[PDB]
């Protein structure tokens, strides 16, 4: 499994893979491991599915009430509270969840705080989780700039994605990508991580150890 | 020092069609090496054109089906008999396990039915509750024999046009439900073949918009 | 997890270190203003700490509303001495250690206390928490003096941490004195 | 431990031995392992010391609840009570008890109630950690309608083989014969029964 | 229940055209010691429903109590308790498999696996079993335990399938049970020689035979078997 | 424990206990309160006491919930101090919670809440 | 578990009058690829053996056989036969009996004399497993069983067999976490051999 | 596995199973349980399948050169010592369950040899995983005097019980009869009662669907 | 497994049982426990059924070599024979033998080697998990120059009430008789002893 | 414990690093030229790594004596995997794991091996042992080029151990190729 996001000057790059393994048998090839928590928050999937998938759609149901009784958009801040009280109300009792929560809006502008079911919420720019993070971390901090195009964050997030696919057994299947702007997010599609391979080897030259 | 779960064996395949779902289990029921009984089913048809299985530990499997069948009871109580559909059927059996976190059913769920489109769509569901919508998914003690071959047949993976040198893959079919029946029974019988918990009987639901119908064939007892 | 702290004549310093548990690049404070003239730095098991720094300042902020009036940096210390032990007996006890920095304005002096997770208050001349103390003791104990300045004081922090950057990034450095609460930004 | 009880023509004896053991050491020489739960109603109890004895305890303040609200209990219903308290707190408890009892339609009858709490009639039951020694003699002696001497001899006989067996029990034998006349007491020493 | 401190052994069941048999031994027994005989294993519950219980003895006396409650409070306000709001085994075994499910949800389960056998209203039989997790099935013969790894064997030789059982006479089916009776005493040795065995048909009403003994036995040919090996 | 129904319906559809209240309101002390451009004013009355008061120690009628937020009142003294340390507790778990300080509306409707779970709850008036 | 160490996976299946080999090229520690050019199939004459497993004990079980194969031909002046081959590879397995090597060997020939194609798999210990369709090997044999009780049929053609061994193959391949950087396959007749390197999703 | 001996009026008659699996999964659908130590002496194996072989292979060997030593045909009891020994020196680490039987000029004998070196003498015996289903039968039916087609059919019935209601045991029965005065009868698949249906379709997949990187000629 | 040996006027009686298990599953209906080394010396064989026939078969093994060396060794010869490998072999092994040998001299001789390998000369030997059961019985019922119908008599008696009660033995009642007039063999089927 | 190699078009450079496990001030090699193109580095539980690289030594050596002659990289490395495979099933197993880099002069080519404790030998254009490959990879397989120069693969290095020294000090950097075995001194 691996799972990124990252902020820049066009607001929030969002890229996952979509294996799920049960020890050496694949189980599973298509998994989502973005949460649409809401048409303007996304939330990312690591650890456990179930505890993820549950309590991030418990947490769109308490950022509708709250856009409800406020009559305001809520903050990213409030929400990513919300989750880790919650989960810090259940430490000890075997929870497993490490997540991004990433959003934009008007006062903060784009941004992502990681939610980890030990209690842990830290606010940040570039976040990786997973057995494949070192890979894709070393991609993104050799090409991570501020100014950076819509584009080239998104290519940027494949890359990574990529990078951590070709060395991680128990990463790859497909890459899901996702664009976050202040008017909510839009999805940049699924990707084939095998043709994938292939395009990129054959347009930059890289993975010359491999024969193709 | 008791171990409340058990193992029952057992084996399920959903696939999703364009127009038409199935679900097809194993009628074979074991508990380590002796047979409890050749012809007990594990694919229920639950109201409103919804087919179930929760494969695994039976006790939990039947609990859970049990408490599936009086949800969609209530729900026709409680909404003005409307028809639950088979996304909020998923939510609904999500619910129902996670509601168990702690001491979670010890099942494979998967449920088969038609979307408000009219599709086929299948769901699958772990035993926490964690659930999602597949093409084709199966479960249960012979899943990794069966998955790579529907893999290799229904989405045509690693096949290539002949003659392209593998530069155009071979395109994918909207297959019927006859081809469908035909890989079903192809992949049990091979599963039978290598598998020792596999055997004795077949059973087949297939869900159109015409209603559930029900196909048997009998495996090998050995 | 580097937390320190040095009591001068007139002051109060401390120093966090800024880093985290991975992969991310950010700038992690771990101090909480518990009044206009007390400071609280933790360490120990990630979200504990925050939690019960969170809690404290709470109630801190809500006595100092009530009665428009502001703890004692004594008061603040043997109030959050009492948390700790009360916790230490709970099914979830807290895993976090604190220094408290103050400077009361009654008696006008400055105070440095040390708690850990168990409940155990010491006040002392200068502390830490963690294997900061095992390697800034030596330096502690052979150059400090109780009537140091601010710029002593910052000087022989200075040289602590150039000491703990030896054996191993960054300090985040808060200063407590009769005008508040205030961050270092040339250290 | 070594205890039984035998049903005979004319009512019921209890017998047991008289050794408690905290291993290897003898800490009591002289212990009283048959008590009254009520005037016609007896038990043998093995097992656990404390546990036997705070059952015997409760069963006789529910028995004389009983006796005073509705009349005189059963042995039955005495066994009844026995098995509640030792089913319901199986998970907790060491306790195998023969209940003897008395009445003047049913003569005399024994209950046994082993480990786990089951309920067991019998024309005559034996328990304890000597009692293993026994299984075959009194299965190749026991007889029905038996005299009041038979009935002490049989007793004797078997208790006797089981303390010479068994390191666990020892010291005198003790009986208790319950019949329409009434209880009587009966007490035999080693230089009585080690001859036999 | 943590660990079973009294047991009994196997029951065993079969259905063949017009009703049921089932059959128990009346031993229980105390860790390797053969402590209890005469410890009658199967319940009839009214005239159309045999229960059989294996495993802790205490587990079942309870069980047998709790189905007595159930009569009675079937009987209760029920003019129509003798006719067709009688109780069936359908309604019993759904009682007791919730009963089993339900304590081991608690992991606090009743220790025993069981069979209920019978025949409905309707005239179609009934044979299903239920352990102490819960787990239950149905089959045209039926086995827990020892039973379950020989007594199924013999038996699903005269019933094989679901279109054997209108071949099979009343005759048959008990010639078969009282035959693998006879093999469980040959080679479960937890077992006894006396048991118990209940008849339930559509036509004839319930039939339960006690005091059953196992018949005519081969040990002729042990006095040709002499050391092991090369002795003599 | 003491649950009786005090405030209850008349057959004109009136509840007397929230009237009486109001009256009781009534003969408290005379507040106001004015907005500016940039500000707000609140003036309070005091009560023409005996000359022995001691004006330092004596609570001041208004009172700061929170350092943006003040609350002055009128009628009974010790309510008007519940009400106060409630508004003071959930002003700190909100600002605890949601990582910001509460809004003016919502401080009020949390206060007036209060009130009307008072008004339609079971033993106390 | 050292067998799941490593990785990798080997298929045999039977033709006409030929036969067919096929294995991955993976290589990894734990779950990270160390190499994708890791051939398990090694050849003494005309005789083809794939080992699955440690691949420590791959390469030792490769030079210990071709030392075997060498004697053997010096002091019979003929090539070794793939039937008495797997005698030499039982009894090389079982004289490991209590620390036993940790693979999952496969052999594949053409019996020269009779012309009958020739296919066998053992455990670690040494037990035969005689086929006259197929025989499969590594971390991933529970697909490999699943494509081929599907996949095979009795009698194919070389260009047939090839399309399906390769297919068997790939398949199982792209369900096992540990299996999978690149593939080979040996098509075997009486007077030819021919080696193919197929092409993969590589992740 | 299913494995079994039984005793008729002239002779011996051992049947077995054949089918071999690793956990679950069938790893060998035919496979040969009947190990011939000598001509006349035949043993059946359950357990670990190449303990079995390993150790049926020694004692033959072994049992040959004694034969050629001696200049006389084997003896059953003199397979059952060295087996026992054997096995009895490894205490219980080679997983071996036979039932070994034969003919020699003392006549016919069948004994069953466990993994730690205890034996048994008797007229019907059987071992495996299935083991207590033909024994079910065997005590059903087993009879004190039985020809030899009444013997192979009541060890053939017993393997069957085996193959229906042991999910270790199934596919095919092979038999091995020895008669006093007669040569050796090795019976495979004397019964094959599990033949796989014929499929939906069939799966062959045109030339050219599978992507070639390179091709390369082998020289052997 | 219920094994005993007794001596008797005109010499010695060994009778075992014949069942052997598995735990739950009675392995075989049909062994035999008594076991020669010697034309007049035989033991049986209560344990592991490996260890006791290796036992055995190195002890007749080395009789024999005495014998074609020395001449017939006596019944204390035997015992000590097995005493040797029985105490040597102690933490490997798990062997309950007895021996009986009849000569000219000493008429019949029992001897015992429990676990841990120690010898016990006895007039009689009982061992076997069923042996427990029938302690009291035998020592009530064992007397000395019996003739042999009433050795027979006892010895099924015994081994009767060791199979009722004890759950790993039963099947046949297996005698061996050795006198001076040599040695006999007896067997008894369930319908004669469960009667008694 | 930094192993990292790299072998470009004439040469093979090989990285180790310069650090130990304590308190001590000292620049630690962990590498022994085993011929005179033909070098090992090594890394692994401390003792055995020194042990097992010197025995290897001078085994190399006294069979360079014995034939006056060199042997290739190939057999250097086949006969150090043995030893590792033997060792592996010995009772004292050593937990050592080696990158051996030779300039073959009969071929006139470079060659890397990597071999680890267990005795697995893969012949790569770059490897590495313990965590560098975790952290150097993506940039090894987005960089390199079999056909680099002496100087391209210096400079990818130096990306290498600069990436190294994010997440963590120096390396030792050493150069075989035709010429022999040389250090390099102003990296």
């Amino acid at each position: 499994t691996t799972t990124l996001a990252f902020r820049f000057q066009g607001g929030i790059i969002v890229a996952v893979d979509s294996r799920a393994t049960a020890g050496n048998w694949v189980a599973s090839q298509t998994v989502k491991k973005v949460i649409e928590i809401n048409p303007f928050l996304l939330g990312t999937m690591a650890g456990g599915a179930a505890d993820c998938q549950f309590w991030e759609t418990w947490l769109g149901s308490q950022c509708r009430l709250h856009e409800l009784r406020e009559k305001e958009r809520i903050s990213v801040a409030a929400a990513s509270k919300i989750l880790s009280n919650l989960v810090y109300q259940y430490k000890g009792a075997g929870l497993s969840m490490g997540t991004m929560i990433c959003g934009y809006t008007r006062k903060e502008g784009p941004t992502i705080y990681y939610v980890d079911s030990d209690g842990t919420r830290l606010k940040g720019d570039i976040f990786c989780v997973g057995s494949g993070q070192t890979f894709a971390y070393g991609v993104l901090d050799s090409n991570y700039k501020w100014d950076l195009s819509v584009e080239d964050a998104l290519y940027l997030g494949k890359r990574s994605i990529l990078a951590a696919a070709h060395r991680d057994a128990y990463s790859g299947g497909s890459v899901n990508l996702y664009h976050v702007t202040e008017d909510g997010w839009i999805y940049h599609g699924n990707h084939d991580v095998g043709e994938l391979f292939w395009k990129v080897k054959e347009e930059e030259g890289s993975f010359n150890n491999v024969i193709g | 020092q008791f171990n409340p779960y058990g193992d029952n064996g057992g084996t399920i395949l959903g696939i999703a069609g364009e127009d038409f779902a199935v679900l097809a289990g194993d009628t074979r029921n074991i508990t380590d090496y002796s047979i409890n009984s050749r012809y007990e089913p594990k694919v229920f048809d639950c109201g409103d054109n919804i087919v179930m299985s929760a494969n695994g530990f039976a006790a939990d499997g039947d609990a859970l089906v049990k408490r599936f069948k009086n949800s969609v009871k209530w729900y026709h109580f409680d909404h003005n008999d409307k028809k639950l559909s088979i996304n909020s059927a998923a939510r609904n059996i999500q619910h129902l396990l996670y509601g168990k976190r702690f001491f979670p059913y010890y099942v494979h769920t998967i449920i088969a039915g038609l979307d408000e489109d009219g599709k086929g769509a299948v769901y699958s569901f772990d035993p926490v509750g964690s659930y999602e919508r597949e093409q084709c998914r199966a479960g249960g003690a012979a899943a990794s024999l069966i998955m790579p071959f529907l893999d290799n047949q229904v989405n045509f993976k690693n096949q290539y046009e002949p003659g392209t040198n593998g530069k155009v893959k071979k395109p994918l079919k909207y297959l019927s439900v006859e081809e469908v029946i035909k890989l079903v029974r192809d992949s049990f019988t091979s599963a039978t073949e290598r598998h020792i918990q596999v055997g004795d009987g077949l059973e087949i639901l297939i869900v159109t918009k015409d209603g559930v119908r029900k196909e048997f064939y009998e495996l090998k007892r050995d | 997890d580097i937390i320190l702290g040095i009591r001068v004549q007139d002051s109060v310093i401390l120093a966090s270190s800024k880093a985290v548990t991975g992969i991310s690049v950010d700038s992690d404070d771990k101090t909480r203003q518990l009044s206009p003239h007390t400071l609280m730095s933790f360490a120990g098991e990630a979200g504990d700490t925050v939690q019960f720094a969170e809690y404290i300042q709470a109630n801190i902020q809500l006595y100092s509303i009530r009665e428009d009036y502001e703890l004692s940096p004594q008061a603040v210390s043997s109030f959050v001495r009492q948390e700790l032990a009360k916790s230490i007996r709970s099914r979830r006890p807290y895993q976090v250690n604190v220094l408290i920095g103050g400077y009361d304005k009654k008696k006008n002096k400055p105070e440095l206390y040390q708690i850990d997770y168990l409940g155990t208050k010491v006040e002392l001349p200068y502390g830490a928490h963690g294997y900061s103390g095992f390697y800034t003791f030596f330096l502690l104990d052979h150059h400090y003096r109780p009537d140091m300045t601010t710029e002593e004081g910052l000087d022989l922090l200075k040289l602590c941490v150039q000491e703990l950057e030896k054996r191993m990034k960054g300090v985040i450095v808060k200063i407590v004195d009769k005008d508040g609460i205030r961050q270092v930004d040339d250290f | 431990t070594s205890i039984m009880a035998v049903t005979f023509k004319d009512g019921v004896i209890l017998g047991a031995d008289s050794r408690t053991t905290t291993g290897a050491y003898i800490a009591n020489r002289v212990t009283d392992k048959l008590t009254r739960v009520h005037d016609k109603i007896w038990c043998c109890r093995s097992g656990s010391a404390a546990d036997t004895q705070a059952i015997a305890d409760i069963v006789q303040y529910h028995l004389e609840l009983y006796t005073s609200q509705y009349g005189t209990p059963s042995t039955e219903t005495a066994a009844s009570v026995f098995k509640e308290l030792c089913y319901e707190n199986k998970d907790n408890l060491t306790a195998g008890i023969i209940v003897a009892g008395y009445d003047d339609k049913n003569k005399g009858e024994v209950y046994t109630i082993p480990l786990g709490g089951s309920v067991h009639k019998l024309p005559y039951a034996i328990a304890g950690s000597g009692s293993t020694f026994i299984y075959g003699y009194c299965d190749k002696n026991f007889r029905e309608n038996m005299s009041k001497e038979e009935t002490v001899d049989f007793i004797k006989h078997s208790l006797s083989q089981a303390i010479k067996w068994d390191g666990s029990s020892g010291g005198v034998i003790r009986m208790v014969v319950l019949t329409a006349a009434g209880v009587e007491r009966l007490i035999f020493y080693p230089d009585e029964y080690e001859q036999l | 229940t943590q660990q079973p401190i009294v047991t009994g052994t196997s029951v065993i069941s079969m259905k063949y055209d017009n009703g049921v048999i089932i059959a128990a031994d009346n031993l229980g027994s105390y860790g390797s010691l053969l402590r209890f005989n005469g410890v009658e294993r199967l319940i009839p519950v009214g005239d159309n429903t045999v229960v059989g219980i294996s495993g802790d003895i205490s587990d079942m006396q309870h069980i047998e109590r709790l189905l007595k409650d159930l009569v009675t409070e079937n009987a209760y306000d029920n003019p129509l308790a003798d006719a067709e709001e009688a109780l069936e085994p359908s309604y019993i075994f759904e009682y007791l498999a919730t009963v089993m499910y339900q304590r081991r949800s608690k992991m606090n389960p009743l220790w025993n696996a069981i069979i209920v056998a019978g025949v409905q209203s309707n005239g179609d039989q009934f044979l299903r079993y239920v352990n102490l997790l819960g787990v239950t099935y149905s089959s045209p013969t039926l086995a827990t335990g020892f039973g379950a790894h020989m007594a199924n064997p013999l038996l699903r030789k005269v019933v094989d399938r679901e279109s054997d059982i209108p071949k099979t006479t009343v005759q048959v089916a008990e010639e078969a049970i009282v035959n693998a009776m006879r093999v469980l005493y040959y080679r479960d040795a937890r077992s006894s020689r006396n048991f118990s065995l209940a008849i339930i048909d559509k036509n004839t009403g319930l039939t339960f035979k006690k005091n059953l003994q196992v018949e005519n036995m081969k040990w002729d040919f042990a006095k040709d078997i002499k050391g092991y090996g090369t002795q003599k | 424990g003491y649950d009786r129904a005090l405030s209850i319906f008349s057959p004109d559809g009136h509840i007397f206990q929230v009237e009486y209240a109001l009256e009781a309101v009534k003969r408290g002390t005379c507040a106001v309160g004015v907005k500016g451009k940039n500000c707000v004013v609140l003036g309070c009355e005091r009560r023409s006491t005996l000359k022995l008061q001691d004006t330092r120690i004596t609570p001041s009628k208004v009172s700061k919930i929170d350092s943006h937020v003040v609350l002055s009142f009128s009628g009974l003294n010790a309510d008007s101090r519940i009400l106060i340390e409630k508004a003071r507790v959930e002003a700190q778990s909100h600002r605890l919670t949601l990582e910001d300080p509460v809004t003016v509306e919502y401080l009020t409707r949390y206060v007036a809440g209060v009130q009307q779970r008072y008004t339609q709850s079971g033993g106390v008036r | 578990d050292p067998s799941s160490i490593n990785g990798g996976i080997v298929v045999a299946m039977t033709g006409k009058d030929c036969v067919a080999i096929a294995c991955d090229l993976r290589l990894g520690s734990q779950s990270l690829g160390v190499s994708n050019k890791f051939e398990k199939i090694f050849h003494y004459g005309h005789v083809f053996l794939g080992i699955t497993g440690l691949a420590t004990d791959v390469t030792t079980l490769n030079e210990m056989f071709r030392y075997k194969t060498n004697l053997y031909k010096l002091k019979e002046e003929r090539a070794i036969e793939p039937e008495t081959f797997t005698q030499l590879v039982s009894s090389s397995l079982y004289e490991r009996r209590f620390g036993p090597y940790f693979v999952g060997p496969v052999v594949a020939g053409i019996n020269s004399k009779s012309g009958k194609p020739f296919i066998a798999g053992f455990d670690l210990i040494g037990c035969i497993d005689e086929a006259k369709d197929f025989i499969v090997s590594g971390t991933a044999s529970d697909q490999l069983f699943g494509m081929c009780e599907s996949l095979y049929e009795p009698n194919l053609e070389p260009e047939d067999l090839f399309e399906t061994i390769s297919q068997a193959l790939l398949n199982a391949a792209d369900r096992d976490a540990l299996s999978g950087w690149g593939a080979v396959v040996y098509i075997i007749k009486k007077d030819e051999v021919v080696k193919r390197y197929l092409k993969m999703r590589q992740d | 596995t299913t494995i079994v001996g039984v005793k008729f009026n002239n002779g011996v008659v051992i049947a077995a199973d054949t089918r071999s699996t690793q956990g679950p999964i069938v790893a060998d659908k035919n496979c040969a349980k009947l190990h011939r130590i000598s001509p006349k002496i035949w043993c059946a194996g359950a357990g670990t399948a190449a303990d079995t072989e390993a150790v049926t292979q020694l004692i033959g060997s072994n049992i040959e050169l004694h034969s050629l030593y001696t200049s006389r045909e084997p003896r059953v009891v003199s397979a059952l010592q060295m087996l026992k020994q054997h096995l009895f020196k490894y205490q219980g680490h080679i997983g071996a369950y036979l039932i070994v039987a034969g003919v020699d000029p003392t006549g016919s004998h069948l004994f069953s040899i466990h993994a730690h070196g205890s034996t048994d003498v008797g007229y019907y015996l059987s071992l495996g995983s299935g083991s207590l289903a033909a024994m079910a039968v065997l005590e059903s039916h087993w009879k004190q005097d039985l020809t030899k087609e009444e013997a192979i059919k009541l060890a053939s019935d017993a393997i069957q019980a085996g193959i229906w209601n042991d999910l270790g045991s199934g596919s095919n029965v092979d038999v091995c009869v020895m008669e006093i005065g007669k040569d050796a009868e090795y019976l495979r698949n004397y019964l094959t009662p599990n033949v796989r249906e014929e499929k939906q379709k069939s799966y062959k997949f045109p030339r050219g669907t599978t992507a070639v990187l390179k091709e390369s000629i082998v020289n052997i």
